[PDB]
């Protein structure tokens, strides 16, 4: 029942035929020595592929997290610049109405300090929207190399699983007519 | 001549040898000192300096000084009149009402604060960032989700929320205080004959103690009956007291009788106590007592200053509150339309297409595929795929599987259900993100995978047309499906004598319960499948045989599948360690999930369940809607019981992490949060220990790195000593066990061991009044690094196949240490108080290492007839441990994973891979005795393979093999429902088939009993 699975594994559609193993058209119803070494040149070939394979799918599932950390982060900083936004027009309320409330008392002195904090809150929010500005193309350049962690892991994916097919069936092979473990 | 000169010039010279963000946008622990933009209602912008650790009530008060300095004053009101406002991490932006909070706990995003007046005036209302800081995500994330099962879904879990806190106000202050501190208790009051003996006939000597001033405290030890009650032990208690030179014999009856009931019993040390009529010997502690040798010291405590103690929770309810599918006269068919975002490289890749199937877990007719239309670039396929099988012959639970694949290799997934909550058959166009090739699974289609779209938006998306049918097409009611097999039944009645291939007889009769035997894993026959089916009716006399009976049903044919239905209908209730097989992958069907679950509320005890808590927390996976009859079992038993509670939203809370599960938890969390009382302020302050410890190891691993052992000590006690820290961390109760209390840090016990995951060795005070009787100090690791979850469920295995030798007369000691993962390989580890790593045993023995150091080490502890009980613990546990160590196939066991205690018990750590992983890419050995533990067996001898004592440890061995393969069942199916959890060591069923091999099933208990030996014999090299 074990090895049978392993064997029947990756085919196509007590007799274990595989259609999911329906276990019972059934509708009406020579160097022996030499390949032993091949055994370990691809179960190293193979074992250094896994790692190969594993490395990458921690690496996308890192930048995967790691972009979607990035987007959060503007969602943030979009929902930051509104409320900087939202402060620089909540000045423009209260500042413009305390010009002309007055405009006699300390003009100059009081407007230039009024113009002052507008300006400090202008230039912040010209700060942060380029701290945002340079997060969304370094999250293109993640996407980029994201693009690239698949495409390596969907051509290393082939060779591994025939790389594992061979070394199967050489290990078949030296079974049939008669040590394995170093190999 | 060593290369034969052979260059490699790919290499050159310079893996080898996460992360949560911090306390403030890509810094993870902000410094002692920032400046922070107070956006004021005026317009001014006014940067302070904070400290780091500075509360809201400070900056507050510190701003509103600085802000007359500014212009505009005259317009600000007193600071009372306003509240604090920001954008945080997770991108909401959260209203800061409790001002006691500190700078560096905010979990802002950039480090400005705007200040308002507080809108949505119930603000009691707006403490869902309790409820958000709990789940790890904000409240308002699940009120903008579009979907209606989400929304149905959270108004009617409610129904649950409600029943379950109804019970808890049944009978308060009790019920509460059962709630809240439930009774521990084993599971039968049946106990033991080797606990027994260790009785002098059926008497315990127990020891109550008293406070009166409280300062000083008085023991009483009385020796009662093993099996009397708490009640009882309780006027004892307090007949010994008061018994005086001044009162008569009915004085004290009448002084008795006012105190009797004023009284509960607790345990020294810890919350646990003794509110039911148990037996004392069925509460874990006294139990636990018996076997150590140890004399119980419990406490009279008032019941009102326990009452006195207790909160009210008072749960509020929230703000949010045709055609019969069998008239579709065709054949299915589904349109592939195109996928958009295909990573694939044109120079290796020949062609690729969409594999389908549509499914039950297993297949349910021609697994097709489509025509390799436009490989690589530009792909799209413009087909209708054709499946024979009829609409009306679909069972509820069908599901679309499908992949990319390449020419053959899997490139995407994603499985759609093809019903909806509602019932209704899928119809229009569907866009379907899709889920990356695992590890593990090689084969084409993964229908054990999850359903559901992909959350990820940059993945490959492939659209998809189903068929419409001029209306909602629904599938057919309860009530119309039986009728149909009160039909199929009548119909088949007159069907005439001549018919192959479907009274009873004696020779079948017993061949089904030779089926009804057989595990899990062993695969029926289409035969046997048939010959069930036929006998359906006579297989509800085995009620057991209805895992094999329900494979064996054919599900693409709703005639069958009419009849099936109404077998479970009524069949016999079951042994909740069979129906929970029912709760697996195999078993998708509603009908059936729902008789199992039927099982669980009738046979499974809130001891038992919290057993297999986490099985069953895994097995949620699999369900296929939200809202269904598990979860609110479940969330029931959870909301009764708080012990249940307080694991079910670990368990939950760690994965919140993985995205196939975030949503789903993520709601059901929710409700657990909105329900549970005053339990979630406990949890929010270990949900806040375990994020400072989390961030200040990120640190030490990324950074700090690169720095003496004395350096980044240095800097942890400058950290741990900052005033949030100390918060933080001190006053809250362990994660491993809420009974255990954690009070103050003591910083010098306290260190970053050698390992280079950086996991902390941490120790509190026990601030129990009696913390001196259990243990004065309480030490867990945390450890970032490592995934605590294979380890977690390895001792969980251990800790059963303990329950299942003791239960069953035989006394192998294990000792299953504590072990809980708490988020995306982050966890706690138990520390056992005097052991130690046979190498250290090893390098402190050895002089300037002897096969005996080990049995030197132990003489030198356990000496006088101590000694002779002290190599029994070591036989005993030896044994266990290499039983199951053996049936798991865990990593090689050595000097650096075994490890010995004082008193002299064995037992291993750091499990590593556990169904024979790393050895797959055979059936070993990993417990190898060497001499060392040979000699320890055999007190003196030399020649330990031929003494008594080897003779006996291989008789222990033996008859403890030989007990765990007949409770294979179970652990087939533990493992079964562990597949949810994407564990590479159970990816499919076929890792599980080592736990076979290894417990020879396919053979007769006498081969079995061979095997082991000679899988011991060839892996020791002689004795068995
Ligand atoms: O009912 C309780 O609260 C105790 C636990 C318990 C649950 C179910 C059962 O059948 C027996 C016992």
């Amino acid at each position: 029942r074990e090895e049978v699975n392993e064997k029947l594994r990756d085919t196509a559609d007590t007799l274990t035929l595989r259609k999911n193993n329906k276990l019972i058209s059934l509708a009406q119803y020579d160097n022996i020595e030499a390949v032993g070494k091949k055994l370990h040149e691809y179960n190293t070939q193979f074992q250094e592929k896994s790692r190969e394979y594993d490395r990458l799918y921690e690496e996308y599932t890192r930048t995967s997290q790691e972009i979607q950390m990035k987007r959060t982060a503007i969602e943030a900083f979009n929902e930051t610049i509104k409320i900087f936004e939202e402060q620089c027009q909540t000045q423009e309320r209260y500042s413009k109405e305390y010009i002309e409330k007055f405009k006699r008392e300390g003009n100059e002195k009081e407007i230039q300090r009024i113009m002052h904090n507008y300006d400090k809150l202008k230039s912040r929010i010209s700060e942060i929207i380029d701290s945002r500005r340079r997060l969304e193309e370094d999250l293109k350049k993640q996407a980029a190399e994201y693009r690239e962690i698949d495409k390596r892991m969907n051509s290393i994916k082939p060779d591994l699983i025939q790389l594992r097919k061979t070394r199967d069936q050489y290990l078949m092979w030296l079974t049939q007519k008669g040590k394995l473990n170093e190999w | 001549s060593y290369y034969h000169h052979h260059h490699h010039h790919d290499y050159d010279i310079p893996g080898a040898m996460r992360p949560s963000s911090g306390e403030l946008w890509g810094i993870h622990l902000m410094p002692p000192r920032i400046l922070v933009e107070c956006l004021l209602p005026n317009g001014m912008i006014v940067t302070l300096e904070c400290l780091r650790e500075a509360t809201l009530i400070t900056i507050k008060h510190e701003l509103f000084k600085e802000a007359r300095k500014y212009p505009l004053h005259q317009l600000l009101q007193d600071e009372s009149s306003y509240i604090f406002v920001s954008v945080t991490q997770e991108a909401e932006r959260e209203e800061f009402f409790d001002e006691t909070r500190r700078l560096c706990d905010l979990r802002l995003f950039q480090p400005f604060l705007k200040v308002i007046e507080p809108v949505g005036n119930r603000e009691e209302k707006i403490l869902n960032r309790e409820i958000g800081f709990a789940i790890g995500m904000p409240v308002c994330e699940f009120d903008m989700v579009k979907d209606p099962e989400v929304q149905d879904f959270r108004r009617n879990i409610l129904n649950v929320c409600k029943e379950a806190v109804d019970l808890r106000d049944l009978n308060s202050p009790h019920s509460r205080a059962m709630y809240v501190y439930p009774p521990n208790v084993e599971s039968s009051p049946e106990l033991p004959k080797h606990i027994y003996n260790k009785l002098d006939k059926g008497q315990i000597i127990v020891v109550i103690w008293v406070i009166v001033p409280n300062n000083d405290k008085q023991k009483y030890t009385l020796k009662i009956n093993h099996d009397c009650v708490p009640e009882q032990v309780i006027a004892e208690a307090i007949r010994k007291k008061t018994r005086s030179m001044l009162l008569s014999s009915e004085q004290l009856k009448l002084c008795v009788l006012e105190y009797q009931g004023k009284y509960i019993l607790k345990v020294c040390g810890c919350d646990e106590y003794f509110l039911e009529k148990y037996p004392l010997s069925q509460y874990k502690y006294i139990r636990s007592c018996i076997m150590l040798g140890r004399m119980p010291n419990l406490m009279l405590m008032a019941k009102e200053s326990l009452y006195s103690q207790l909160p009210m929770d008072c749960f509020t309810m929230p703000s949010y509150s045709t055609k019969s599918l069998w008239v579709i006269n065709s054949a299915l068919r589904i349109k592939i339309l195109c996928a958009t975002y295909v990573n694939v490289n044109i120079r290796d890749i020949d062609k690729i297409y969409v594999r389908t199937g549509i499914y039950h877990g297993g297949e349910p007719l021609c697994d097709n595929v489509n025509t390799q239309r436009v490989p690589c670039s530009n792909p799209r396929w413009n087909e209708w795929l054709n499946y024979d099988i009829y609409i009306p012959d679909l069972p509820r639970a069908a599901r679309l599987c499908l992949s990319i694949c390449s020419v053959h290799c899997p490139l995407a997934w994603g499985n759609i259900n093809l019903f909806d909550y509602t019932d209704t058959l899928v119809s229009g166009k569907m866009a379907l993100n899709l889920w990356p090739v695992p590890h593990g699974l090689e084969d084409l289609l993964n229908p054990i995978g999850v359903t559901g779209s992909n959350p990820n938006k940059e993945t490959p998306c492939l659209e998809l047309e189903f068929d419409w049918f001029s209306s909602v097409v629904k599938f057919p009611d309860m009530s119309v499906i039986e009728e149909h097999a009160n039909w199929s039944v009548s119909r088949e009645a007159g069907f005439s004598y001549s018919h192959a291939g479907l009274e009873l007889r004696e020779n079948d009769k017993e061949q089904l319960k030779a089926i009804s035997t057989r595990d899990p894993l062993s695969e029926i026959t289409e035969q046997e499948k048939d010959f069930l089916w036929s006998h359906r009716h006579y297989c509800v006399t085995i009620p057991e045989i209805l895992p094999k009976l329900l494979l064996s049903v054919k599900w693409n044919s709703r005639d069958e599948v009419a009849q099936m239905y109404c077998l479970v209908k009524d069949w016999p209730p079951i042994k909740p360690e069979q129906a929970m097989e029912l709760l697996d992958c195999n078993y998708p069907d509603p009908m059936v999930r729902g008789f199992a679950v039927r099982c669980l509320e009738k046979y499974l005890t809130d001891d038992k369940l919290s057993q297999y808590l986490i099985q069953l927390v895994q097995v949620l996976k699999y369900e296929q809607y939200l809202d269904n009859l598990l979860v609110r079992f479940l969330l029931k038993k959870a909301l009764t019981n708080q012990r249940i509670g307080h694991f079910f939203f670990w368990h939950l809370k760690s994965e919140m992490h993985n995205k196939t599960v975030s949503q789903r938890f993520g709601l059901l969390l929710e409700s657990y949060c909105r329900a549970c009382g005053m339990y979630l302020k406990h949890l929010n302050r270990q949900v806040e220990a375990m994020e400072k410890l989390i961030n200040l190891t990120d640190i030490l691993k990324q950074e700090k790195k690169d720095e003496t052992q004395k350096v980044q000590m240095k800097f942890l006690v400058e950290q741990m000593r900052r005033p949030d820290f100390m918060d933080a961390l001190q006053g809250f109760l362990s994660p491993l066990n809420p009974a255990h209390q954690l009070g103050n840090l003591r910083l010098e016990e306290c260190r970053i061991m050698s390992s280079a995951k950086r996991p902390l060795w941490l120790n509190w005070e026990n601030p129990d009044i009696m913390s001196e009787l259990l243990f004065q100090n309480n030490e867990i690791i945390f450890k970032n690094g490592d995934d605590l979850r294979q380890d977690m469920l390895t001792l969980q295995i251990i800790r059963i196949m303990e329950n299942i030798w003791q239960n069953q007369g035989l006394d192998l000691r294990m000792l299953p240490y504590g072990c809980l993962s708490i988020g995306d390989c982050v966890g706690l580890i138990e520390v056992v108080r005097n052991s130690h790593t046979i190498m250290q045993i090893q390098c402190k023995g050895g002089l300037k290492f002897n096969s005996h150091t080990l049995h030197q080490w132990l003489k030198d502890k356990n000496k006088g007839e101590i000694y002779d009980a002290a190599i029994d613990l070591f036989t005993r546990s030896c044994a266990g441990y290499c039983v199951a160590t053996f049936i798991l196939g865990i990593g090689d066991r050595h000097n650096s994973n075994i490890m010995v205690k004082d008193d002299g018990q064995l037992f291993h750590i750091d499990f590593g891979h556990f169904l024979d992983h790393k050895k797959k890419k055979r059936e070993r050995v990993p417990f190898v005795l060497t001499q060392d533990f040979l000699i320890v067996i055999s007190k003196g001898a030399q020649e330990c393979t031929k003494t008594r004592e080897f003779e006996r440890f291989q008789e222990m061995c033996y008859k403890a093999y030989l007990a765990i393969r007949q409770h294979a069942n179970l652990f087939i199916n533990l493992f079964s429902m562990m597949l949810g959890s994407g564990m590479p060591e159970l990816q499919s069923f076929d890792d599980i088939a080592y736990i076979r091999k290894t417990l020879a099933l396919d053979k007769t208990e006498q081969e079995a009993l061979e095997y082991f030996m000679k899988q011991m014999n060839d892996a020791h090299h002689g004795g068995w």
